RNA sequence: UGCGAAAGCAGUUGAAGACAAGUGCUUGUCGUUCGUUAUAAAUGGCCUCGUCAAACGGUGGAGAGAGUCGCUAGGUGAUCGUCAGAUCUGCCUAGUCUCUAUACAGCGUGUUUAAUUGACAUGGGUUGAUGCGUA
């Protein structure tokens, strides 16, 4: 923000604001306050406005107001990037605006992939809600409905400078996954750093995995360890599963690639850092982004679904149990255990419940009519959520059309008991639900693409006293 | 801050006279770096084979760890010390097969070799660009 | 608005044999002084009290070295034959010494002229003379007579108690802390014998077998004792009467051993053990007595000692060599009218209702390259990278930052051969390192694609690509070779 | 978990009371103090014969025996080691009842006979507990009187539960305090459950509850770690202390088939949530938390085996998974003989690992919704196919595809309904039986592309399909879970270049290098030698497959002359590989005086 | 743009209208529409609140620097040259050998697992800017 002093043409500055300044205004009889609107153009999926009221005397934020800032997979509704000098990834040129509007409307109507699902996390200790914004995490308190913090979790040109013109084509590191250990004292984050264009090393992505800590009183997470290129070079971490309380007191996690490799990391007190305790070889030559991972509560066994095959791996030897292999009709999008007895597996065409004790399927529900090519691989995981006491939930979003598909959507939530025998409840919300997850209490929280978080769950003196107050 | 950076390849927590086998064995057991360096100063490949040939298999595994540390810290010693490593694997290969764990005990070698081999595709690209530009100005 | 982030220095993944907090402490014993004595220095002892002077026994004399000055301040040459100890008492007022003749002499520490007491312990040599730590009046003496007499300073005509039962030379004696009645002796029999002075004595309660002649016995804690003999040192538990740990990393026979606790190091406790192979090594009892540091000396080390826990000044590490050398390593530790006019600065608001603090903490001064990047001086930031005496890692960051900012071509436009060579000179050296190899490739690729024409007309640049071509080809051979050792290594597993 | 072979302890005497095998267990009492995880001694009371102490290891032996008259029945027996006024002594307490007329309570002290005492008990002695710390003997009587005695049988205290006909009493310890719970039958299948605390009065009543629907006559009862297990009519009812509330009911179908009267059942606990159940000569180890049969063993050389007692492991605290149980085995023959036998028991780690796939309890796609939005009979068909004549290809294909409304000859995502495994298996059987030789129906081509092709028919499938090249190729490309063994032998046996590459691609994609290596070790040294020869004569997947062979071949096996030719071949490839890499990168990549002619 | 793995595999980037400039014609544009899954460039760069000195605790290190004609392995030059070799008591690279404030980089010592203090009137004015030091 630049205050031009027109008498001498000088200028005073307020830099490193959280977003580009859509609007400025001087608010007061004596100009006591400045009201600003900030945009946060990093998030291309949505227009994230933040209203800032600064005290003009010392240019300190008197009041900063914004809602939750989720990053959806694709652009929603009629979100348009602001106008810039050039057409870039974060902006539109003068000419590109109209064609961009038309192309976006046509994508929303005609195309079939309509993935707007977003990743969100819930803090077990504090019940705060974590949104992985691009290169930063928002901590948002849904009980008070206010933001509690905004922290940068990656390197990059984040708030060092305001990108302009060609610099606006740069991509900051993207926080792909963010998870908490069951204890809640450790935060595990996975990041992808993208090289700049027009260099030899312009096609080698960098994958970083980080472990952070904080005390309950504190508010800022502290990076304790950093792993560069886990699992190898240019190999993503497709799934992260924090370990159960039984094994290492929840001080461990599992990471899984698209090559079927698994790696178990744990916090070692002697080392005082996280160490790669166990490894499985991603040696066969198969690529697939549809992987899911579940862990039994006792911690004895692990369920690793790779492509169309579910594998039962012993944790102790970190290998197949000595049936281990279950073939599925199509790719596994999700595996979860409602209880230790029953394992619920979602494939791209159906949803099945299989009892481990018998090794037989109890129920199978058709998902193909609703979920055909709408979501990319791995997002049905964030649409399906699972309680540890009562039951699980399925979220199905579908377009409304009247005489060609229309932008407006309708979502339906189904509560299912363990093994999917019966539907405890069936509800309809009038708008696309991006993410539904289980609060550690009985209730479930869900996020709607209007950034709305809903929940599904179970005398003379008397005359004087008035007069004296008026005066 | 003071966080520990690392990588995913660190599997640490998962016949002739003139042989210096006597000096090598003592240096390895006692962790005497100065005594070890004098042994490593020998560069005659005939000696290197013979010393490792008579060296006890158990002590060989510790020798591999030491060479991996010297190679990792000092890249210019990568050449002269590879012959030591290449003979250790050649001669005591049978012993190294019949050992409960390799990655944990040879984690230094795996990390050191992985670092070099990963640079190969980028180095070749630089070689092609340097060769192309060098040829243009020589012929002109 | 938020304060500008500081540029984060590049840190590659950790390599083997990183510096440890225990090593960083012990490397600080830097200043090395080598003193030459007339014969082997057999024993070294530190005064328990301030200023913590230490006494060295060599040949027929005992010398006390100042801690601060690191030089002799007192000399005891009254001994006619060889001297075999110079231990102080707990109070530090007295130091006792033994002789080959068998006479035990107790002098006043810091008064070599006065002799307080002279005891004829035996006709054979008296190698060990130690004051009892708990009780000052009683003095212990062990001789080649194989009887470890317990003397009293008051009664010097007869021993209070005569402990026997050793079938070989007894050259080691230890008092167990918190157990004043218990006394431990180690003989060349290989047996460590424990005696109780409260009882009749003269017969050990039990013996612990070391299997090699015991050179020194030390009590690390009230319940543990560490005994060094032969080629290893073993730690025994008195409650269990069995050895808990054993470390035999030494090559020659370990000779002397000392223990220091509750000193300002990262490690709470340390165990130093001379080797007779030139090595004195530090072990930590809290980590199963694992080695943590070591020093090497010219010849066999017969004695070692470290300054007590409460040194209160520069610490010392002392090593004693059979050649007669003494090695010392040290870790060093207006007008009244004007003041009345300006008098309130000292006040910190202790009596005030409200205390308000808005001063921002002083941040570390930024370097030139960081200032240029902050001010968007891409070309000047590149120039600062290649300056004499610039840290290699610090040069790698500015190159990475400019790449991260997307300013790699922008930094290379207004340049000619004169100002391109510094970048190419570093590239000639940076290509070798694994950390900076990939970054060098990106920058060298651009300069070739951006200065192809200047290359043809400039001879000096041309040789910078001939030799650079030579080196990258060399790195190719190293990277190909590393793949081959990788391949064969997979075969073994 | 495993069940060991029983080994004999002693042969029971031939007494009339012990001749009734059904009631034989009741006439043998096992002391609680002496039989545990760590004790090598067992004190046993055999009615009418004696009370004996036996050492188990290294060899079973009789260490002590106290004779008893043949007319007496042992109702309660206990033995404990402790110090008495101090000498280490072993206190033996046993309560005997003579023809319902007189009940005898006897305590014996031995030096590790120091003294012997005997009194008349008012009613049957059902349970005896010895408290060596306080030098006390506590007896619970069938009339409900809990009497506390010293070692001299001087009555110190007596407490009445106010109920008679007591049927069950069991002692247990929690947090260092002694507790006992009792059950008294009432009328109309009702039972008064009382929990008592042992501490002015030494006995404190903590909980008293009446339980309905609790029958004793056909119920076997045992208690472990705060849980009471009742076995009745094939259902194990779990009641939880201190209030004995019904928590769970577990059905055990293998007992539901038992005719009432002939099958002898015993039921004892062995560890947390795991119990021992015996039906005649079969012994079962069960996990009641996961409802799984951890182990089964049949004793073919005995008619019946009846569990008497088991040493119970607190596996949550103990690293030991091995314990012992004692029972009575009866032999087959006209003159049956009963013997005391001990079984060593491996109980396991108490994880879901042990119970996976071991259930003792023995699909159609459903719409997700019952009821203006953007859209993105098995048996009958088998019967129709079965009715067809042999070798009728057109009819078989027509019925399968037409009835199922399948449009393509290869599986698609629109055939998700047909994915029932049973229906597919029956069709496969028909295809084999109906058709043999050189002509198979197109339905087999569809099935081979089906993701849920049964594993049972994968073996030798390639052997069936070797005749027809097209159908062989189809199985390689898409047939799921083709076992690696047949893929590898076909790899080294087939000379077809195209099939070799396709087989190599399939092997690498679906199997790990560590797995594949083991089978290549099995292959003959000649077959691999021929394979190497072809290489010397996508290609990376073949080369990568070669690298696996050399690892499988190992160090010793390889031969120098062949290694030279292989070395020359690979050196040529490396040079070619380097050449192409250089090409690939290349594809990616004023004078003072001048004389000129003016253009005019 | 679609699919997929990140590699890649297929496929697009059209027409009308209006305006400006140059000469009805040519070119370029679009805060205009229809249809398809579908270089940049107006001299224009980010504030202030406290600096300096000396310590301490973890985290990294290619160590920061100086010698040793002491060893080991290489590469290579001037002149002469009977091609065997000579003088420069040749040079350079790497390792080793000796040594020092770990001498090098970074984060923190508002409470943290751990770890700090001290100096200054944070002003105004005059002179020197051919400043000061060095070759």
């Amino acid at each position: 923000m630049s205050l031009w002093q027109l008498e001498t043409n000088s200028q005073q500055f307020l830099p490193r604001l959280n977003g580009i300044i859509i609007d400025c205004q001087v608010l007061g009889p004596q100009g006591n306050y400045y009201s600003l609107i900030l945009q946060m153009t990093e998030n291309n999926s949505n227009s994230d406005y933040q209203f800032l009221l600064l005290n003009a005397s010392d240019l300190t934020s008197k009041l900063s107001i914004n809602g939750p800032l989720p990053v959806f997979n694709s652009t929603i509704k009629h979100i348009q990037q602001p106008i810039s000098a050039m057409n870039t990834k974060n902006s539109n040129s003068i000419t590109s605006l109209n064609h961009s509007k038309k192309k976006q409307s046509r994508k929303l109507i005609k195309s079939r992939r309509q993935d707007f699902t977003t990743n969100v996390e819930i803090n077990p200790i504090n019940k705060n809600l974590y949104f992985p914004h691009i290169s930063a995490v928002q901590i948002f308190d849904f009980y008070k409905n206010e933001q509690v913090n905004y922290q940068y979790l990656t390197s990059g040109v984040n708030n060092s400078m305001g990108k302009v013109r060609f610099e606006l084509n740069l991509q900051d590191p993207i926080i792909t996954d963010l998870k908490f250990t069951k204890d809640g004292q450790w935060m595990i984050t996975y990041e992808i750093e993208y090289p700049p264009n027009d260099l030899l090393s312009s096609k080698d992505l960098t994958h970083i995995l980080k472990f952070w800590t904080k005390n309950d009183n504190e508010t800022n997470w502290n990076l304790k360890t950093k792993v560069i290129n886990p699992h190898g070079i240019s190999v993503p971490i497709t799934k992260i599963l924090p370990s159960p309380r039984s094994v290492n007191n929840s001080q461990g996690c599992l990471t899984a690639d698209n090559n079927g490799g698994l790696k178990f990391w744990s916090f070692d007190s002697h080392e005082s850092n996280w160490c790669l305790k166990k490894i499985s070889l991603p040696n066969f030559n198969h690529f697939s982004n549809s992987v899911s991972l579940a862990w039994s509560q006792d911690g004895s066994l692990i369920f690793h679904g790779f492509d169309d095959k579910l594998q039962i791996l012993d944790f102790d030897t970190f290998k197949k149990f000595e049936v281990s292999e279950f073939t599925l009709d199509s790719e596994i999008q999700t595996v979860k255990l409602i209880n230790d007895t029953n394992l619920i597996v979602a494939t791209r065409t159906t949803l099945n419940a299989i009892n481990l004790l018998r090794g037989q399927v109890i129920n199978s529900f058709d998902l193909y009519p609703f979920v055909n090519g709408v979501y990319k691989n791995g997002h049905m995981d964030r649409l399906i959520t699972c309680d540890e006491r009562t039951g699980n939930i399925a979220l199905v979003i579908n377009q409304q059309l009247t005489d060609v598909p229309t932008i407006n959507y309708k979502s339906r939530i189904i509560i299912f008991d363990s093994d999917l025998s019966t539907k405890l409840g069936n509800f309809t919300h009038h708008e696309y639900i991006s993410w539904i997850g289980w609060n550690y209490d009985t209730d479930f929280i869900f996020l709607d693409i209007e950034s709305t978080l809903g929940v599904v769950g179970t005398s003379n003196s008397d005359i004087f006293a008035e007069q004296l107050h008026k005066l | 801050g003071n966080a520990r950076v690392t990588s995913g390849d660190n599997f640490k927590h998962v016949t002739t006279t003139g042989t210096v086998t006597v000096i090598l064995s003592q240096a390895l057991q006692s962790n005497d770096h100065s005594l070890l360096e004098t042994v490593l100063n020998n560069r005659d490949e005939r000696v290197i084979r013979d010393t490792i040939f008579r060296l006890k298999p158990a002590l060989a595994v510790i020798l591999l760890e030491r060479l991996a540390e010297r190679i990792a810290r000092q890249t210019h010693r990568q050449g002269p010390l590879n012959v030591w490593v290449k003979w250790c694997l050649i001669i005591h290969g049978g012993y190294l097969v019949s050992i409960p764990n390799l990655m944990s005990t040879l984690s230094s070698l795996h990390s050191t070799l992985k670092r070099r081999s990963d640079l190969l595709p980028r180095l070749l690209a630089l070689d092609a660009r340097l060769d192309c530009t060098i040829n243009k100005f020589k012929t002109l | 608005s938020t304060a500008r982030p500081r540029i984060i220095t590049s840190k590659a993944p950790l390599l083997p044999q990183q510096t440890t907090p225990e090593q960083r402490y012990w490397r600080q014993y830097t200043s090395a002084q080598l003193v030459k004595e007339h014969n082997s220095v057999t024993h070294i002892s530190f005064n328990p009290q301030h200023p913590h002077d230490f006494a060295v026994t060599s040949s027929t004399r005992v010398q006390i070295f100042s801690s601060r000055t690191r030089q002799v301040i007192k000399t005891f040459s009254r001994f006619k034959d060889v001297v075999y100890s110079a231990s102080f008492r707990s109070d530090g007022k007295l130091l006792c010494a033994g002789d080959a003749t068998g006479l035990v002499s107790v002098y006043d520490s810091y008064n070599p002229r006065t002799i307080l007491l002279s005891i004829n312990a035996s006709t054979h040599p008296t190698h060990v003379t130690k004051f009892h730590t708990q009780d000052n009046k009683i003095l212990a003496t062990a001789s080649d007579d194989r009887v470890t007499r317990l003397w009293d300073i008051s009664n010097a005509y007869e021993p209070q108690l005569e402990l026997t039962g050793a079938t070989d030379y007894v050259r080691t004696l230890s008092f167990i802390p918190a157990a004043p009645h218990l006394v431990a002796t180690g003989s060349y029999d290989g047996l460590i014998r424990l005696y109780d002075t409260r009882s009749s004595g003269s017969t050990p309660i039990y013996s612990l077998n070391h299997d090699q002649p015991v050179e020194n016995v030390i009590a690390v804690s009230p319940t543990q004792i560490v005994s060094c003999g032969g080629n290893n040192f073993k730690v025994w538990d008195l409650t269990s009467n069995k050895k808990l740990y054993e470390r035999g990393n030494f090559n020659k026979a370990v000779t002397c051993l000392d223990y220091v606790e509750n000193f300002d190091s990262p490690m709470q406790s340390a165990l130093i053990a001379s080797s007779l192979d030139g090595h004195v090594k530090v072990f930590d009892p809290l980590d199963n007595f694992q080695v943590k540091f070591g020093w090497k000396f010219s010849g066999p080390v017969l004695s070692c000692a470290v300054s007590p826990s409460t040194a209160q000044g520069n610490r010392h590490l002392v090593a004693g060599l059979s050649s007669g050398l003494l090695a010392i390593r040290t870790k060093k530790k207006k007008s009244n009218n004007f003041q009345r006019m300006m008098r309130g600065s000292e006040y910190q608001g202790d009596q005030e209702h409200i205390i308000h603090n808005d001063k921002v903490r002083s941040q570390r001064r930024m370097r030139a390259f960081e200032r240029n990047i902050n001010q968007f001086k891409w070309s000047e930031a590149l120039d600062n990278a290649f300056v004499p005496g610039m840290a290699k890692e610090l040069t790698l960051t500015v190159l990475q930052e400019l790449r991260k900012r997307g300013k790699v071509r922008v930094a290379l436009y207004g340049r000619d051969e004169s100002t391109l060579e510094p970048l190419l000179n570093w590239c000639l050296k940076g290509i070798e390192d694994v950390r900076s190899a990939s970054i060098v490739a990106d920058w060298v690729a651009v300069v070739l694609e951006l200065y192809g024409n200047t290359l043809e007309s400039s001879p000096v640049l041309q040789e910078l690509m001939i030799d650079l071509k030579t080196k990258v080809r060399h790195e190719i051979h190293k990277s190909k070779e590393a793949q081959r050792i990788e391949g064969m290594l997979q075969l073994l597993t | 978990p495993s069940l060991s072979q029983p080994f004999r302890l002693a042969t029971l005497p031939k007494i009339a009371s012990l001749s009734n095998f059904s009631l034989q267990a009741d006439y043998v009492q096992v002391a609680d103090g002496t039989f545990n995880e760590s004790t090598n001694n067992i004190t046993l009371g055999i009615s009418g014969s004696s009370i004996s102490q036996y050492i188990i290891n290294p060899t079973p032996k009789l260490t002590f025996d106290y004779p008893i008259p043949s007319t007496n029945i042992i109702t309660a027996c206990n033995a404990e080691k402790g110090q008495a006024n101090k000498r280490n002594v072993e206190i033996w307490a046993f309560g005997l009842m003579v023809n319902k007329g007189n009940y005898t309570l006897n305590v014996i002290t031995k030096a590790l006979f120091l003294s012997q005492y005997k009194i008349k008990a008012k009613a049957k002695v059902m349970s005896i507990k010895i408290d060596t710390k306080n030098s006390l003997v506590i007896a619970i009587l069938q009339n409900g009187l809990i009497e506390i005695f010293d070692f001299k049988l001087t009555l110190l205290h007596s407490f009445d539960i106010s109920y008679d006909n007591l049927k069950y009493a069991k002692w247990f310890t929690e947090n260092g305090t002694e507790y006992v719970f009792v059950l008294c039958p009432l009328q109309d299948d009702k039972v008064c459950y009382k929990l008592l605390e042992l501490t002015s009065s030494p006995i404190k009543e903590l909980s008293s509850t009446i339980i309905e629907g609790f029958s004793f006559e056909n119920s076997k009862l045992c208690y472990q770690f705060g849980k009471l297990y009742k076995l009745n009519q094939g259902k194990i009812y779990i009641y939880s202390l201190p209030h004995c509330q019904l928590q769970q009911v577990i059905e055990f179908p293998m007992v539901d088939k038992l005719s009432p009267g002939d099958d002898l059942i015993s039921f004892q606990p062995v560890s947390v949530n795991r119990v021992l159940l015996t039906v005649n000569n079969v012994i079962y180890l069960l996990d009641l938390l996961h409802c799984s049969t951890l182990s089964q063993r049949e004793l073919t050389h005995v008619k019946t085996f009846q569990l008497l007692k088991s040493a119970v492991i607190n596996s949550e605290k103990s690293h030991n998974s091995k314990t012992i149980a004692i029972g009575i085995s009866t032999k087959n023959g006209p003159n049956p003989t009963s013997s005391l036998e001990i079984i060593n028991i491996d109980v396991g780690t108490n994880t879901l690992k042990d119970s996976l796939g071991k259930s003792f309890q023995v699909v159609i796609l459903k719409p997700l919704f019952d009821d203006r939005v953007k859209c993105n009979h098995c048996n009958e068909v088998i019967e129709k196919l079965s009715a067809l004549q042999d070798n009728d290809i057109t009819s078989f294909d027509d019925i399968f595809f037409k009835e199922l409304k399948i449009k393509e000859e290869h599986y698609t995502e629109k055939d998700r309904y047909i994915s029932d495994p049973g229906f597919l298996n029956k069709v496969l059987d028909l295809i084999f039986g109906k058709f043999s030789g050189n002509d198979y129906p197109k339905t087999l081509t569809f099935l081979l592309t089906h993701p849920l092709f049964p594993l049972s028919r994968t073996r030798n499938l390639l052997s069936l399909l070797r005749d027809q090249p097209r159908l062989f190729k189809q199985a390689i490309v898409t047939c799921p879970n083709l076992p690696l063994n047949e893929l590898l032998e076909e790899l080294f046996s087939i000379r077809n270049r195209e099939l070799l590459l396709d087989i190599s691609f399939r092997i690498l994609q679906d199997f790990t290098r560590d797995s594949i290596k083991q089978e290549m070790k099995k292959l003959s040294k000649l077959d691999v030698q021929n394979f190497i020869e072809f290489i010397t004569s996508q290609s990376t997947q073949l080369f990568q497959l070669l690298s696996l062979v050399l690892d499988s071949i190992g160090l010793f096996s390889l031969e120098g002359a062949l290694l030279e030719n292989l070395t020359l071949y690979i050196d040529k490839q490396v040079e070619i590989a380097e050449r192409n890499t250089e090409l690939w990168n290349l594809i990616d990549t004023l004078p003072t005086y001048t004389m000129e002619y003016l253009d005019i």
